[PDB]
RNA sequence: ACGGUCGAACUUGACUAUCUAGAGGAAGUAAAAGUCGGGUUUCCGUAGGUGAACCUGCGGAAGGAUCAUUAACGG
RNA sequence: CAAGACGGACCAGAGCGAAAGCAUUUGCCAAGAAUGUUUUCAUUAAUCAAGAACGAAAGUCGGAGGUUCGAAGACGAUCAGAUACCGUCGUAGUUCCGACCAUAAACGAUGCCGACCGGCGAUGCGGCGGCGUUAUUCCCAUGACCCGCCGGGCAGCUUCCGG
RNA sequence: AAAGUUGCUGCAGUUAAAAAGCUCGUAGUUGGAUCU
RNA sequence: CGGGGAAUCAGGGUUCGAUUCCGGAGAGGGAGCCUGAGAAACGGCUACCACAUCCAAGGAAGGCAGCAGGCGCGCAAAUUA
C-alpha cells in the first residue's frame, strides 16, 4: 500500500525534473510535504507550487526550475545529534558549499544550517541538490 | 529488498549471523572441525619423528620427484608428509631423526606441483636446514 | 492476576543496537505484590509500582496505584 | 488491489466537493430521521435504507441533509442490530458455503473459498473487538454459526 | 505373471493374480532398496580407502 | 556412647564417554612383461528394466532454425 | 447389438481460476472478477516465522472396471564385437470411487503491495455518448454491425526514457 | 585492512550461485489526510 | 574470568583483552571446622579421594596457580644473585 506520502512526493518531483518537466503534480498532499517544498523554495531550488485544496488529501501541482539535480527521502527517520550531523552531511551531500539536509526538530522543519544555529537536533527528513 | 523499519535490529543481527555461517572462511575458523583436522593443533610449528623418505611425483605439466618425508608429530602422534626443500638437502636427513616442521604458506592447501604436501622442513636435529644447506653448521647424530 | 495476593506485569521498552542504529522490542516480566485495597484490578491495565525489601524469592516492588486500561470504562 | 482476489479495480463512488443540501431538496432533517427510522422498522440494514433514500427521495447523502451518518441515527434511537452489517452479511455467505460443501464434499474450490471467508470474518471481528462494538468473549466457531443469523 | 488377460475370466481369479503381481512388487522393491544401501556402504568404504592411498603408502621409497 | 545434622567417599546394576592389548576377516598398494585372453537435439519429475549411468512408459519444458496464403461474401 | 474411452474440427497469443488446471446438451447448487453507484462501515491495511487448504504426471493401499495405448516380459529380424533402435503379442498401469504421496524445465528459468517516467491501436468484459445500416423499410424500445471515450484485463508494435 | 567477497552505511537473486508450486494466516516489521 | 583497555580502521566496522589497575574465583580434588572483628583461611586444623617422603616395619611428616630453581610438557618463555 501507500506508505510514506514524502517519499512518493518527492520521487514525483526527481522523476518529472529529471525528464524535463515543467509543472509536477503529486498527490496527496500533507503538511510535511508542504514544509518540505518551502524549506526547498527559500533556497531558490524548485518555485512555487499551489496546493489544491479537494476536501480529501489535497493535491500540489509545482513549477520546476531547472536548478534541481537529487531531492530525496530517508527512510526510516533516523535520530539525528548534532555531535552525528557531520557524518549525515558527509555521506548525503556531495560539496560542502550545497546541498541540504532537512529535518524536523521541536523548533521546526528546517535545515542542518539552521539546526546547527537554532542548537538543535531533530529527525532527518531528506536531502537536495 | 531489505528491511529499512526502526525496530528491525534483531532481524538484521540475526539474518546477518545467520548467512555469516554461509561464508567458507568464517566457517573454517568457527565451526571447530577444521582446528581438529589440522595436524598441527592450531601451532605455527610442530616437532615429530621421521618414519620414512618419500619421492613424490610432481603434478600433470611438471615432470620431478619432489623429495619429502613422512613424519609423525610428536604431541599427538598423526602422521603428516613434508617437503625438503633445496637440493641435497634430504642426505642431511636420516630416518628416525628429530624434525621441525612449519606449513608451507598457503594455510593448510597443497602448493604447486607437489600432491597432497602442507607441510616443509625447517630444523634438523635442531639445526636449521639453512645453516646446513649454507654449510655455516654442523649436524650431531 | 492468578496467584495468591501477588500478580505477575510485564514491562516492555527498545534496546538499542548501535551496529545497525536500530532498536528491537524487549519486555521483562516482574512478580509484585498486589495489596487487597486494589480491588476490581483486571488484566491489561497500568500499575504504578515502587521498591522495597525482598517480600519473597522473587518480588522486589510492590503496587503503588492502579489506572485503569484505555478503554475500560 | 483486493484483499482476497488478484484484482486491482476502481469501481467506487466520488462525492461531489460540494457538501451543501441542494435547493430543489425541501426536506428537513427530521423527515429524513422519521423516513429512516420507518424503513428501518420495515426492516432494512443502512445500506439498502441509504439506497432507497438516494433512488427515489432524492437524498443524495443522509450526513450532509441531518448531519449525521444512518448507522449512528439507528444507534441513538435505538433500532441498531447487535451485530453489524458486513460480519451478518459474511456469517451468512460463510453458513450457505457450508451448507453447499455439506451437500457437495468434493467441491475444493468451495472449502478453498470458505477459507478466505473465514480469514475475513475473523479479520472483522479483531477489528470489532478493538473498537469495543463486539464483546471480547465474542468468537466465530464452526458449528454454532446459523444461529447467529 | 506373463499370461494374457482373456474376457472369460471372472472374480477370484483376477484379484488373486493382481494379488501376486503385487506381492511380486512389493519384495522387488525390497531387493532394489537393499541393492542400493549395499552399493552406498561399497562406495564410502572404496572413497575411504582411495583417501587413505592418497594421503600415505604413495610414493617411491 | 546413643541420636541428629553437614557430608567426603565406598559397593552394587543401568545409561554411558574415554583410554588402552588383541587371534582373525575383508581390502588396497610396491615387487612377478609369470598363465590365459555404432548410436545421441537438449533436458525435468516419477516408475520399471540387476545398484548408478543408460533405455523405455506417463506427464511436462525449449534452455530448438516460421516459408507460402489470408481486402469479395452482394442479387 | 454391447462395452469402456474420448469430447476433434469451431479453438484464437481468446477467456476463466490461487496455482496445479479447465471445452458435448440441459438442469440444479453454491462461489467470483470487472464495471456501475452523490450506498454503508470508517483505518478495519501490506508483507508474513509458527501453523493450514489445494497441488500435473508417475507411484502405493482397499473396491469396481478393463476400449485403446502400454513400462516390465515373451517372440521375429538385424551384425568383426549388439544386448538401444524396429515389428507382433502383452502384465502393472492408463478409467471410476474412497484413502495415501507433496514432487516437475510446477517457467516469465523474473516475490508481493504501492508511486512515478514516451507513444500507438487491436482484442476481452463492463459502462457512457452518438449521426447511420440491419431483425424482408421492423409501429416504439431492444439484439447484430459502425464511430469514439472511460475502467480493470490477456497480449502486441514503436522509441537514443533510462539502465 | 584490502573485502561493496557478509553489504546498517553498502552487495546480489532473466541468462553467471540464487524467488518457496500456489494461496491463507499468527507472532514480527511497516502503516493515508486531518486539530494554531 | 568480567571490565578499564588493545590492534586495525575514511565513515560504518572486525578482532583481541591469561597479562602489573578495579572486581571475582581458587590453592592437587571435594567436604567439615577451630581461632578471630574479619577466613568455610590452606606458607591453620580434621577427614576421604589421588599422589608422594623418612623408616629400626611400631610410627611420623606432606601441598611452589609465592621468590629463585628442577622435571615434565611442548613451536613457545630468564639467576637456586
Amino acid at each position: 500500500v501507500r506508505m510514506n506520502v514524502l517519499a512518493d512526493a518527492l520521487k514525483s518531483i526527481n522523476n518529472a525534473e529529471k525528464r524535463g518537466k515543467r509543472q509536477v503534480l503529486i498527490r496527496p498532499c500533507s503538511k510535511v510535504i508542504v514544509r518540505f517544498l518551502t524549506v526547498m523554495m527559500k533556497h531558490g531550488y524548485i518555485g512555487e507550487f499551489e496546493i489544491i485544496d479537494d476536501h480529501r488529501a489535497g493535491k500540489i501541482v509545482v513549477n520546476l526550475t531547472g536548478r534541481l539535480n537529487k531531492c530525496g527521502v530517508i527512510s526510516p527517520r533516523f535520530d539525528v545529534q548534532l555531535k552525528d550531523l557531520e557524518k549525515w552531511q558527509n555521506n548525503l551531500l556531495p560539496s560542502r558549499q550545497f546541498g541540504f539536509i532537512v529535518l524536523t526538530t521541536s523548533a521546526g522543519i528546517m535545515d542542518h544550517e539552521e539546526a546547527r544555529r537554532k542548537h538543535t537536533g531533530g529527525k532527518i527528513l531528506g536531502f537536495f541538490f | 529488498g531489505k528491511c529499512r523499519g526502526l525496530r528491525t535490529a534483531r532481524k538484521l543481527r540475526s539474518h546477518r549471523r545467520d548467512q555469516k555461517w554461509h561464508d567458507k572462511q568464517y566457517k573454517k575458523a568457527h565451526l571447530g572441525t577444521a582446528l581438529k583436522a589440522n595436524p598441527f593443533g592450531g601451532a605455527s610449528h610442530a616437532k615429530g619423528i621421521v618414519l620414512e623418505k618419500v619421492g613424490v611425483e610432481a603434478k600433470q605439466p611438471n615432470s620431478a620427484i619432489r623429495k619429502c618425508v613422512r613424519v609423525q608429530l610428536i604431541k599427538n602422534g598423526k602422521k603428516i608428509t613434508a617437503f625438503v626443500p633445496n637440493d641435497g638437502c634430504l642426505n642431511f636427513i636420516e630416518e628416525n631423526d628429530e624434525v621441525l616442521v612449519a606449513g608451507f604458506g598457503r594455510k593448510g592447501h597443497a602448493v604447486g606441483d607437489i600432491p597432497g604436501v602442507r607441510f616443509k622442513v625447517v630444523k634438523v636435529a635442531n639445526v636449521s636446514l639453512l645453516a646446513l644447506y649454507k654449510g655455516k653448521k654442523e649436524r650431531p647424530r | 492476576m492468578k496467584m495468591q495476593r501477588t500478580i505477575v506485569i510485564r514491562r516492555d521498552y527498545l534496546h538499542y543496537i548501535r551496529k545497525y542504529n536500530r532498536f528491537e522490542k524487549r519486555h521483562k516480566n516482574m512478580s509484585v505484590h498486589l495489596s487487597p485495597c486494589f480491588r476490581d484490578v483486571q488484566i491489561g491495565d497500568i500499575v504504578t509500582v515502587g521498591e522495597c525489601r525482598p517480600l519473597s524469592k522473587t518480588v522486589r516492588f510492590n503496587v503503588l496505584k492502579v489506572t485503569k486500561a484505555a478503554g475500560t470504562k | 488491489g483486493r484483499m482476497h482476489a488478484p484484482g486491482k479495480g476502481l469501481s467506487q463512488s466520488a462525492l461531489p466537493y460540494r457538501r451543501s443540501v441542494p435547493t430543489w431538496l425541501k426536506l428537513t432533517s427530521d423527515d429524513v430521521k422519521e423516513q429512516i427510522y420507518k424503513l428501518a422498522k420495515k426492516g432494512l440494514t443502512p445500506s439498502q435504507i441509504g439506497v432507497i433514500l438516494r433512488d427515489s427521495h432524492g437524498v443524495a447523502q443522509v450526513r450532509f441533509v441531518t448531519g449525521n451518518k444512518i448507522l449512528r441515527i439507528l444507534k441513538s434511537k435505538g433500532l441498531a442490530p447487535d451485530l453489524p452489517e458486513d460480519l451478518y452479511h459474511l456469517i451468512k455467505k460463510a453458513v450457505a458455503v457450508r451448507k453447499h460443501l455439506e451437500r457437495n464434499r468434493k467441491d475444493k474450490d468451495a472449502k478453498f473459498r470458505l477459507i478466505l471467508i473465514e480469514s475475513r470474518i475473523h479479520r472483522l471481528a479483531r477489528y470489532y473487538k478493538t473498537k469495543r462494538v463486539l464483546p471480547p468473549n465474542w468468537k466465530y466457531e464452526s458449528s454454532t454459526a446459523s444461529a447467529l443469523v | 505373471s506373463t499370461q494374457p488377460r482373456s474376457k472369460n475370466e471372472s472374480k477370484e481369479d483376477k484379484r488373486a493374480r493382481k494379488q501376486a503381481i503385487k506381492e511380486e512388487r512389493k519384495e522387488r522393491r525390497v531387493e532394489k532398496k537393499a541393492n542400493k544401501l549395499a552399493f552406498k556402504l561399497e562406495k564410502r568404504r572404496q572413497e575411504k580407502e582411495l583417501l587413505n592411498l592418497k594421503k600415505n603408502v604413495e610414493g617411491l621409497k
